[PDB]
């Protein structure tokens, strides 16, 4: 039978509150195991598993070694938070919000960045919680998210239905409003 | 895991034995900020409006891959030929935005819990295989160490579509068709 | 104005 043999590196740069908290993790990975990694808060080679043990010990024995990685957190981590990550980070993609009847009222937010969203529903300006079902968020994979949020619906007459979404992009909250 | 407000990868380094093959690609917050083209060594974009946050020059992803070879023929012998684990993917079909019939769509197909990351996407209208208007992106890393991949269709819906999304992997018994439900 | 990466070190043994 087909079989492979795979070798990850992942070079994993984790930043809290801006710059403030900046931290490299480095990890070596056999198959799906990591066996060894840097973690720069510790700042030496740890074996993951034992067959990580001969690497920490051959990694941590040379400083030239050592004082590489530990550079890596400012040459890497910091350095892609000025070059790229801050820019980033100021990106904004404005949902399409769209709701559309299938009883049930569908409110389709689309093609959106970041991840962060609140996606509410309101009947008659009320917030309504109960018989609502909201999909996780969706990754496109193309930069931006997609997020469905139906509502069990029985309408009176004169009944306003309002989908309220908010957003970093948004100067104010986007509502949008459906009635029979 | 770790906590953190964002993460970013620089870069993942994948290597198999199988081909053999490796992808090299940097990450932010889960998604592809560039790859690089490991044939013709030159940094490139899948969403060339991210190419404005810096380029890479790409030798230094090319030696990591030297180095990748030779360190997966060490854990090959360390870990005594044992073989990668295959996983059962799951798959799942949507549209980028809601479908209004004429009006041009995309089709997405994420093929999640990829391992080991070798797969055939394909794209099935009426029963036959579609090749124009696909794209997809790299093997996606994941902090379990499988992986995700998407593949895109670009499309006018109409009233007598018929879409699937086919996958083969070793996981797999036999290929998966993931019909869509619009 | 260029993006870094990490290095992959060689193994030990
Ligand atoms: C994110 O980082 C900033 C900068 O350190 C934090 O702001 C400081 O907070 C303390 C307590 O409120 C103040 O006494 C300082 O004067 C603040 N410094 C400045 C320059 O304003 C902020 O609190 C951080 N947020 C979190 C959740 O830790
Ligand atoms: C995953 C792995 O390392 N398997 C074995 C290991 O258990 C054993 O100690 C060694 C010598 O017998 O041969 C190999
Ligand atoms: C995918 O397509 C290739 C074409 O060469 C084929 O050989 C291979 O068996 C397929 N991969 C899987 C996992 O079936």
């Amino acid at each position: 039978s087909p079989e492979d043999f795979v070798f990850q590196f992942k070079g994993m740069c984790y930043f809290t509150n801006g710059t403030e908290r900046v931290r490299l993790v480095t990890r070596y990975i056999y198959n799906r195991e990591e066996y060894a990694r840097f973690d720069s808060d510790v700042g030496v080679y740890r074996a993951v598993t034992p067959q990580g043990r001969p690497d920490a010990e051959y990694w941590n024995s040379q400083k030239e070694v050592l004082e590489g990685t530990r550079a890596e957190l400012d040459t890497v981590c910091r350095h892609n938070y000025e070059v790229a990550f801050r820019g980033i980070l100021q990106r904004r993609v404005e949902p399409t919000v769209t709701i559309s009847p299938s009883n049930l009222l569908v409110c389709s937010v689309t093609d959106f960045y970041p991840g962060q969203i609140k996606v509410r529903w309101f009947r008659n300006d009320q917030e309504e919680t109960a018989g609502v079902v909201s999909t996780p968020l969706i990754r496109n994979g193309d930069w931006t998210f997609q997020i469905l949020v139906m509502l069990e619906m029985t309408p009176q007459r004169g009944d306003v239905y309002t989908c309220h979404v908010e957003h970093p992009s948004l100067q104010s909250p986007i509502t949008v409003e459906w009635r029979a | 895991d770790i906590v953190a407000d964002h993460v970013a990868s620089c870069g993942v380094n994948l290597y198999q034995f199988y081909g053999p093959s490796g992808q090299y690609t940097h990450e932010f917050d889960g998604d592809e900020q560039f790859y690089v083209d490991l044939e013709r060594k030159e940094t490139a974009w899948r969403w060339p409006e991210f190419s404005k946050f810096g380029g890479f020059d790409p030798q230094g992803a090319l030696r990591n891959m030297a180095v990748a070879k030779h360190n997966l023929n060490i854990m090959i012998k360390r870990y005594n030929s044992t073989a990668a684990t295959n996983e059962v993917p799951e798959v799942t079909v949507f549209s980028k935005s809601p479908v209004t019939l004429g009006q041009p769509n995309t089709l997405i197909c994420l093929v999640d819990n990829i391992f080991p990351p070798v797969v055939n996407i394909t794209w099935l209208s009426n029963g036959q295989s579609v090749t124009e208007g696909v794209s997809e992106t790299s093997f996606l890393s994941k902090s379990d160490h499988s992986f995700f991949k998407i593949s895109y269709l670009t499309f006018l819906p109409s009233a007598d579509e018929i879409y699937d999304c086919k996958v083969e992997h070793w996981g797999l018994d036999q290929p998966l068709l993931k019909h869509w439900e619009p | 104005a260029g993006n870094h990466a990490a290095g992959i070190l060689t193994l030990g043994k």
